[PDB]
């Protein structure tokens, strides 16, 4: 488990402090809008 | 091209970038043209102007 967002970079080492093609920030954001199909609507997912 | 010097602006959206060579694509597209460069943050799709 991870939860360091310091900006991602796989060998861009001027990245630092800013984003571009190479480097983005690491998170992205869920959509889970209610016109989605189940192709993408939020699944509960619990793995036992 | 990846390790070019004078390229300036970076910026894209699409796939993974340091893996890009590693999953294969079918055709490629290249557009080419002039645009000033106070707008080119402007060419990113979402917003207008």
């Amino acid at each position: 488990r991870d939860i360091s967002t310091e900006i991602y970079q796989a060998g861009n080492k001027p990245c630092n402090g800013v984003a571009g093609f190479n480097c983005y920030f690491p998170l992205r954001s869920y959509s889970f809008r209610p016109t989605y199909g189940v192709g993408h609507q939020p699944y509960r997912v619990v793995v036992l | 091209l990846y390790n070019l010097a004078p390229f300036f602006t970076f910026k894209c959206y699409g796939v993974s970038p340091t893996k890009l060579n590693d999953l294969c694509f079918t055709n490629v597209y290249a557009d080419s043209f002039v645009i000033r460069g106070d707008e080119v943050r402007q060419i990113a799709p979402g917003q207008t102007g």
